[PDB]
């Protein structure tokens, strides 16, 4: 019986209020800035490179993906901003590689395609990291991997950051071998030249497809030599369109059917518009908002069962459903306290026991600072949550909707704690500590330095100390700085939060949920 | 409980979110307020919080004035019994 | 627990069956009652060469003898003399 | 292909026959007696206690259950007669606790509610046993436990029978901890005062709900704080306070009133992320081909007369269809396959004195059901004295054990229904209480004891006739009934169904017309747990 | 490397002190009282019954055990005081049954022998409970069961407390069937008459032995009929001595070898005499002593590593070794506090993680009582320990060296929490609460009853209330009252504590230690 009427979250914001008007205007500008930058990245190398690419009879990398996935199906692209201003004088749109999750023959797959128009498809250090991140996502969720191979090899000027280390180019083949041993299909489509390590990708794949003349692993390589004499090729394709058609057939023969471990209920849209998040949140991290408002606009029917509502109120935990999937939501609503950490630790155990996916909404401002709090083991309480979150085996997704500073990042399932996905809003900031705190802390150390030493240190000497620090933390905490390197899986428009979460959780459910084993809880 | 009259019953009066200076007071000793009417603004550790009216009841009294430091969880406004 | 173990042993000397009630004391000694007489017995086994020797004290009297247990006969060799005691064979 | 026509059990009884008329009249009186006694137990403590309970704004315990379970769903109450005349001068309707299985948010759950109108909700020795039985049922079938806590603590005058032993009050928390470790949800709703030692029940639960004004949770009561530290505290301030909900954090949900708390409980169960899965094959249900109330005339209340157990089977199984196994071998025992509400069941029922062939036939049948993972139903009607057992009754000893050993090791769900006598070792072979059947029910005409009352009387009439014949002082026939009459009275009193049910030896006394419904509900609940593989011991061939 | 020098526990008591002299004198009297009462129980039914028993050619029940076990091996008897003054006018020494653990053919086995001299071997309600307790011990530790069957059937006058219920006589056969299915050998030796349910015991056993003429299951039963015609008998024995010899052969063919899951170190005697425990502890529960003194006199070399010594000092936890086995010791040193419960919960997790057996020393006086303590969730903290102790799967042994009242009993692994063994010292007291507290509590309720009602209630009216209560709790909390019923496994002399623990832990190690699964820790 599911006919019980229940309460719903959310309230109607005051659209006429000046705060709402200002917050909407600021957030809208950030979203528009995000959109137009992606449009530029969409063009890859440029008109001359794109014209040359088409002149050889090859499809553009993004057109290949469009033809590969099922007609009209959504495509979840990851790390669109990798390599954004990462290198001083070189522009590398998207890192030279396009990765994402789409549906092929009704099966969710990870698609990894080299962008030959960007530096001829050479592998920059960020390119390796982006690919390795994609492989990690595919393995953790048991998603078949499809490699649209068109590459020019490693970028020699930066070889030391590509070849040698464990997380360098060599790890790519290691991941392929491991996934194959686990029956996670590895499919390679040679749609261009692949040299040196590149030739290993088709060789290490379970099934392999090569284009008639474009692909090379012509006399030295070529489809004919490998297809008919070397035997490296499993399928022979006339052109790019033919190869993509063959790939769809290969996936259809995987003999795989998705099975769900969780209970399912009919989907319902939230009771409030998503674009209202612009006014509610804004771009000023100093102002505070009720995280429940964000929740009310992404969960099915804006229905939410809060757990321990009046205890540790700076943290919000409860049960909801997104697109029918059950989810346990943990979101910051203020400074973390001992009660908040205990409340979170209790909640995480509940979700792990029932095998319920966890969603984290990071908007942190730090931990409570005080002599009494330390005497009561706030560190001991904060550690309880870091330790429960780490050991949890349910799928975990993290969304940074605000600041992410210090140990608060770890407790809320930061990148170091292997969340299945990590996304950030365009207004987010991340660093070891807030820019102001680092400035103020230094303003104590050197005020002390010269007060204790005895040479006076004046107020103008203070901003010759504080202004460079604040600039550095603002620049390095910017979402684009974080996303240019692969620290998150993408910057997403707040209006798209519900859709992105729905796609992400759906992909994460391809793998069975394991039992959680915890360490010692330091009581 | 579904009627939301309960939401008024859950807490008798607004409390201070944290120990912080009162920066603004928007309510006189006797003022009619509706739920969501900002009553006070408080800065704690350089973080601005705006207190909002829990109920549509008229304000019986105010326990703090501007510039006062209010301790965490201390009553800020008294509302007339209805 | 809370009581002492007393063992009823039977030994044959010549044609006579001798009933011995042996009590295991906590200290490791033994209290043996034969007919109406009680004896306090304590001792240990030590080896000289290939011959096992029994060092015992009966009612405070200490003596040494060579002990051999073959088949169902106990052979005790002491400078006073040699004695053979037969262990009854269950039917 | 399931279109085959098959034979059906049952025959039309002779309604005009004098035996049927007498048997119906006697059984009907027993059922009417059972009904009116339950009506009295339904009232709990009484009008004054009930009026006081409502005056505090609290719902009556049975109204709480009605609001908790799904609208219109049946509720299977257990051990309604616990504490019936158990204590000399104290009336404890239902033992002070109400336990049963009902559907909450579409999930079968075990509901354990204290009856605050009965002795203020104090825990009598039978109260602990009834609760422990409910927890055992929930664990064996993986049923979530919901505790509607309104209790006054242990009954001090009888503390020695409540506190100390393994099956005493302490075991209640042990069961909660074990079920939680197995992912069997434990939900506590504090709808009234939680006394010293009952404060653990809210704390030991996975999720907890407390009522705003009525609920109080404190390990030490205001009096003990007053005695130990000379401090005076109101009950609300000491525990079940907004302190417990917020400052102490013991409370997971805060409820305005009883109705709000019950609504919250339904939401909590809906979030368990549990879905029932069946290990057995299912077929469409069919009603029996004969009326159930005819069981009154067929069975009656006279245990000396005998009836064909097949008649009972014909009136409870789907379509009165029954496939008998080894029909002509060991005919005193009936075994076969049937279906109740679509579930497959293997039925074992007594049809006379147990023989060597009957025991062997039963042992063979039990192995078959365990191999195929088929639930087992036992219908106990052990025969007592009269002509008596085989005079040697020696061969029977070797054969009887095999069946005791097969029945004990069987891991399929087992349900026992005592429709007649239950005496001696025949009880063990037919899955008595000692052999952990998932449920055990008895009809109002049943009798249970170590042996039949007559056999004990006759046996003593041999021992003392011998005592004085061998000694030499003559012992006359009138001396015989000064021996026999007290024995027969004792066994009749202690073998009565109410005596057995007052103590928790069975899970309830049920009207024969309700047998099919009770079995259907019980088997449905028992299927919430996966059926395990059966490991047998050595079969002494 | 194990050559490190370490500190040792214990201090030399002041033998000249008056307190020590008084405590030694009182405890000695209790031990002497315990010894002489056992001597009387040793005689069973009496001289006339014993003379009749021997006149039939049968051995006395305790002589049978002496001949069954290995020569000179210790025998751990259990529940010697079962049935002590339990029934108004009937004397049932030891409950009519002798149970204990001894070594047969080098294998630790549980021996269950009916005492035919006591009421002809009839089964009283306590007799069933004692046997069921023995079977529970054998199953939990995988000890083979040997039944020396000489019984007269159930005691008809008390049939309702023997036959019907789950823990009644029927459960005996259920236990035999379950142990057999687990390869825990069940051996029955019919050395007398067995009738009705008794005949099932030889039939339900894996291997069975019957004496030539004494045993009956003569024409109706008898060894010859069952041995040669019925086939119920597996071995045929001439007399009691022959049957015991056959039993030893049967055990030798079990093909069983003991394996230890724990690390072992050479044994060492404690550095202090055990009999000093008389002076240290005494018989006055109101006085307090340092539990470390008790520990120093039972652990190998008086070596003890204390855990969280300065936190929650009312509870003592640490690691030690008894006869080479590793053990984690938890003992009360005052009233339980929130810190003490947390400290215990942390310690129990450590032992379970490392698979270390746990020993509990119960000397409780209650929980801390106060408004502040309840506000801080003392109940929540106390529950943490009840829940950890219950789920622990390491072998657990409990020793009550003092009071055992209220919920403190549960937290310290009371009988309800299935410790492998539970022993009590002759000075112990157990009840729902202390006798004085029940008296004082009532002295508040009725002082209130008449102060609030308005009829005055005088001080002499107070002791007409208090004296009967104190007498009842003193009588029902007595060790003999607790031991007469099977609430503990025996009353032991303090000087024998080390030996009893060594034998008990050795037996408990016959079963492999399983992994511990905990519930939700309510943080
Ligand atoms: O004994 C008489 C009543 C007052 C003292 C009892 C103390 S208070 C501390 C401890 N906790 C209890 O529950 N009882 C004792």
């Amino acid at each position: 019986y599911h006919g019980d009427s229940v309460a719903s979250l959310g309230t109607q914001p005051d659209l006429g209020s000046a705060l709402y008007q200002e917050n909407y205007k600021q957030m809208k500008a950030l979203v528009n800035q995000l959109h137009e930058r992606v449009e530029h990245i969409k063009l890859g190398g440029g008109e001359k490179a794109r014209a040359l690419h088409i002149s050889r009879g090859k499809l553009l990398p993004r057109e290949r993906i469009d033809n590969l996935i099922d007609p009209g199906s959504p495509f979840l692209e990851l790390s669109q901003f990798a390599g954004y201003q990462l290198y001083d004088n070189e522009e590398v749109p998207g890192g030279g590689i396009i990765t994402g999750i789409g549906r092929v023959s009704g099966v969710e797959c990870m698609i990894i395609a080299n962008d030959a128009t960007v530096k001829g498809g050479a592998y920059y250090p960020v390119t390796v990291k982006k690919q390795l991140r994609a492989q990690e996502i595919a393995m953790q969720n048991r998603l078949p991997c499809i490699y649209l191979v068109d590459s020019g090899g490693a970028y020699l000027p930066r070889q030391a950051d590509v070849f040698p280390d464990r997380d360098h180019f060599g790890r790519t083949f290691y991941n392929q071998a491991i996934m194959s041993s686990k029956n996670i299909a590895q499919i390679a489509v040679v749609m261009g030249s692949c040299t040196a390590g590149g030739a290993y990708v088709p060789a290490m794949a379970d099934e392999n497809i090569i284009v008639r003349k474009q692909g090379t692993i012509e006399d030295l390589g070529g489809a004919d030599l490998h297809c008919r004499k070397s035997g490296v090729s499993d399928h022979w394709a006339l052109d790019d369109h033919h190869a993509l058609h063959l790939t769809r057939k290969v996936v259809r023969n995987l003999n795989y059917q998705k099975k769900l471990d969780v209970t399912i209920e009919p989907s319902e849209e939230p009771l409030f518009p998503a674009d209202e998040l612009y006014g509610i949140v804004g771009a000023n991290l100093k102002r505070s908002f009720d995280v429940r408002e964000v929740i009310a606009r992404i969960v099915d029917g804006s229905r939410f069962t809060e757990f321990k509502a009046f205890y540790g109120d700076t943290l919000v935990t409860g049960f909801a459903r997104i697109f029918g999937y059950p989810v346990g939501i943990v979101g910051n609503n203020g400074v973390l306290f001992s009660e908040s950490a205990k409340k979170g630790t209790h909640f995480v155990q509940l979700c792990c026991q029932r095998n319920i996916p966890l969603l984290f909404l990071q908007n942190i401002t730090g931990f409570m600072v005080g002599r009494e709090y330390e005497a009561e083991g706030i560190a001991k309480d904060g550690a309880k949550m870091v330790a429960a979150v780490a050991c949890a085996q349910v799928p975990k997704i993290t969304l940074i909707i605000g600041g992410s500073y210090g140990a608060g990042n770890y407790g809320m399932c930061g990148r170091a704690y292997s969340p299945r996905f990590l996304y950030i809003w365009p207004n987010a900031r991340i660093s070891v500590m807030g820019g102001e705190q680092a400035a103020n802390v230094l303003a104590t150390i050197t005020k002390d330095q010269r007060a204790r030493e005895g040479k006076q240190f004046s107020s103008a000497d203070e901003a010759a100390l504080k202004e460079p620090i604040i600039k550095k933390f603002e620049e390095e905490g910017n979402p684009y700085y974080s996303s240019a390197r692969v620290w998150d899986d993408g910057i997403i428009d707040p209006a798209d939060t519900r859709l992105v979460l729905g796609l992400s959780f759906s992909a994460a459910l391809n793998a069975p949920i394991e039992k959680t084993d915890f360490g010692i809880f330091r009581m | 409980y579904l009627s939301s009259v309960s939401s008024q019953e859950t807490q008798g009066g607004p409390l201070a979110p944290m120990t912080g200076t009162i920066e603004k007071v928007f309510v006189k000793a006797g003022d009619k307020v509706k739920a969501g009417d900002s009553l006070m603004v408080m800065i704690a550790m350089k973080m601005e919080h705006t207190i909002k009216s829990p109920k549509d009841g008229t304000v019986k009294k105010v326990f703090y004035r501007e510039g006062a430091q209010a301790n965490r969880h201390t009553p800020l406004v008294e509302f007339e019994e209805e | 627990l809370n009581i002492s173990y007393t063992r009823n042993m039977t030994l044959k000397d010549g044609k006579n069956n001798v009933a011995i009630a042996v009590t295991y004391n906590h200290d490791g000694s033994y209290s043996m009652q034969i007919e109406d007489k009680t004896f306090q017995v304590l001792g240990n086994l030590y080896s000289e060469g290939d011959c096992t020797y029994l060092k015992c004290s009966v009612n405070g009297v200490a003596s040494k003898a060579k002990l051999i247990i073959l088949e169902n006969t106990i052979y005790l060799f002491s400078k006073e003399g040699s004695i053979e005691i037969d262990i009854p064979v269950p039917k």
